[PDB]
RNA sequence: GUGGGAGAGGGUGGUGGAAUUCCCGGAGUAGCGGUGAAAUGCGCAGAUACCGGGAGGAACGCCGAUGGCGAAGGCAGCCACCUGGUCCACCCGUGACGCUGAGGCGCGAAAGCGUGGGGAGCAAACCGGAUUAGAUACCCGGGUAGUCCACGCCCUAAACGAUGCGCGCUAGGUCUCUGGGUCUCCUGGGGGCCGAAGCUAACGCGUUAAGCGCGCCGCCUGGGGAGUACGGCCGCAAGGC
């Protein structure tokens, strides 16, 4: 309903989980995909094969929107962050370009006991 | 009096009369603290590396002058009050240091 | 691979205003480059460090930048 | 701080002698002057512990040429104190 | 003394971006989160993920080092003011003015205490979910004191180089920080590594001595009982010598 054709793609990648998320070109969302919008529930959602999946699926989403030309936006380590971007290149989406975003602090503040 | 680096960074959307205004009030705000001033370089429009004050560029000058020390904390603080001013970053001069010379 | 100071000039190392040779020392991000890719010696480097901060508040330099590929 | 202004004033005030920049005379005149700089910066900025550990220095050094002083020459040590207003 | 030099040395004020949390709006559906698997939790009052705007506190990525400074504790954004120590060149001045140091005084990470602020993230106690034979724990979700600031106490430590300080003497090689020099190098002052002689029970040390010497202070005399009891001093308390 919206007849956008070009916009953003960002990939947030943890080990728990991978999700993706459609923009335009303003950063304004237009569908959205995650691991568990997919059948997995548990530990397998952070898996690749989740990860390729959740991809296709907002690929395809965006396919009613009209998209055709999409610019990947890439936050975050994780299992399946680099199939979800296999998983985008040949969804039919010709992919324009790819970015790491992936927000490092300046050492700003204190870790969770897990991560120190 | 130990020589100093003034660096004004201002909104690049003026017009003259803002211009001349704002640059004249930093005129009549170096006579009030005591500063000679030597020389003087003007660059103007240029590309900024990130927003400041969600604009894109900024208007840059460049002042050297010679004034007491004592006084330097109270001139930024001077100059940081007009809201077209955005960066005041006053620098105590030294000696061109040369690399693969 | 060259390093930075081999392909230069004679240039001040203590200018925080000369953007265009300070391009030179950041990496694709706005990242300081290591000492082994500058070719500068132990107090050139650290005199590097501090123009670039400089440089880096008065806009002219980037903080932090976007890496493009992966 | 102490430029090379105010110091040749006081050199050329207790030098015994055109040309005498070492005498215990000149060490204790400087040394008394860089006292009284520290004393005012310590009566403000009260949690300035590390610059108090010098000052704890350039008395004792002040002290120990002035014991110094004494033993050899008591007049000069009474021209000296009263000159300066110490003790 | 003169002239130079380097530095997260200290104190004061100011200041910059990244990120976290929270608020506001835009956009947008069904879960996010988390683990070896999970569950409490949060989510239709619209979360997570994305864009813009605002607030607040705390800490400084790359530079960054096997590096630098400091007496030790300890000291990392940037700018300015006040400021301490130290090193080299000149061989100018004073003329043994030196070294150590029982007491005394001052400093002293973290935690803890008092008064008043502040409170984003983390997080004793505590509240839950799991695990387990049991879980008063490791793992997960929350969370108060506290961590931050001001002023005043507290005086402990693996406060470690487990090596008190100062000086002289005794092969070198190599890496490095910083000065000066007639700048393949020489010469100082720090920081590492191999190793002569020699020391050591051995590991190891070896011009930064644990070598050869000298001066002064501290301290030791089997383990448990025990840094306990008593006494004293200090402390608001905890507790310290
Ligand atoms: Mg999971
Ligand atoms: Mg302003
Ligand atoms: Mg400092
Ligand atoms: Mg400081
Ligand atoms: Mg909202
Ligand atoms: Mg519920
Ligand atoms: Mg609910
Ligand atoms: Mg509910
Ligand atoms: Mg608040
Ligand atoms: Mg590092
Ligand atoms: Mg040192
Ligand atoms: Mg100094
Ligand atoms: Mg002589
Ligand atoms: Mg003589
Ligand atoms: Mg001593
Ligand atoms: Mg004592
Ligand atoms: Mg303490
Ligand atoms: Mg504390
Ligand atoms: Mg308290
Ligand atoms: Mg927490
Ligand atoms: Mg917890
Ligand atoms: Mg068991
Ligand atoms: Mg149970
Ligand atoms: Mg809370
Ligand atoms: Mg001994
Ligand atoms: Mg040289
Ligand atoms: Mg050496
Ligand atoms: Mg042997
Ligand atoms: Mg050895
Ligand atoms: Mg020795
Ligand atoms: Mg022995
Ligand atoms: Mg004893
Ligand atoms: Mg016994
Ligand atoms: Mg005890
Ligand atoms: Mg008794
Ligand atoms: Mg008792
Ligand atoms: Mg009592
Ligand atoms: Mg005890």
């Amino acid at each position: 309903k919206r007849q956008v054709a070009s916009g953003r793609a960002y990939i947030h990648a943890s080990y728990n989980n991978t999700i993706v998320t459609i923009t335009d070109p303003d950063g304004n969302p237009i569908t959205w995909s995650s691991g568990g919008v997919i059948g997995y529930k548990g530990s397998r959602k952070g898996t690749p094969y989740a990860a390729q999946l959740a991809a296709l699926d907002a690929a395809k989403k965006a396919m009613a929107y009209g998209m055709q030309s999409v610019d990947v936006i890439v936050r975050g380590t994780g299992a399946g962050r680099e199939q979800a971007i296999r998983a985008l290149q040949a969804s039919g989406l010709q992919v324009k370009s790819i970015v790491d975003d992936t927000p490092v602090p300046h050492n700003g503040c204190r870790p969770k006991k897990k991560f120190r | 009096m130990r020589r100093y680096e003034v660096n004004i960074v201002l909104n690049p959307n003026l017009d003259q009369s803002q211009l001349a205004l704002e640059k004249e009030i930093i005129q009549r705000a170096l006579e009030n603290y005591g500063a000679r001033v030597e020389k003087v370089e003007e660059l103007g429009l240029r590309r900024l590396a990130y927003p400041i004050a969600k604009d894109p560029q900024g208007y840059f000058l460049w002042y050297q002058v010679e004034m007491p020390e004592d006084r330097v904390n109270d001139l930024a603080r001077e100059l940081r009050i007009r809201d077209n001013v955005r960066r005041v970053m006053v620098v105590k001069s030294q000696e061109p240091f040369l690399a693969n010379a | 691979k060259a390093k930075v100071k081999a392909t230069l000039g004679e240039f001040d190392l203590r200018d925080y205003r000369n953007v265009e040779v300070l391009k030179r020392f950041l990496s694709e991000t706005g990242k300081i480059l290591p000492r082994r890719r500058t070719g500068l010696s132990a107090k050139e480097q650290r005199i590097l460090a501090k123009t670039i901060k400089r440089a880096r508040i008065l806009g002219l330099l980037p903080f932090t930048e976007k890496l493009v590929r992966k | 701080p102490i430029t090379k202004e105010e110091k040749q004033k006081v050199i050329q005030e207790f030098a015994r002698f055109p040309g005498d920049t070492g005498s215990t005379e000149v060490q204790v005149a400087l040394l008394t002057l860089r006292i009284n700089r520290l004393s005012e910066h310590l009566k403000v900025h009260k949690k300035d512990h590390h610059s108090h550990r010098g000052l704890l220095m350039m008395v004792g050094q002040r002290r120990r040429l002035l014991r110094y002083l004494q033993r050899e020459d008591p007049e000069r040590y009474r021209a000296l104190i009263e000159k300066l207003g110490i003790r």
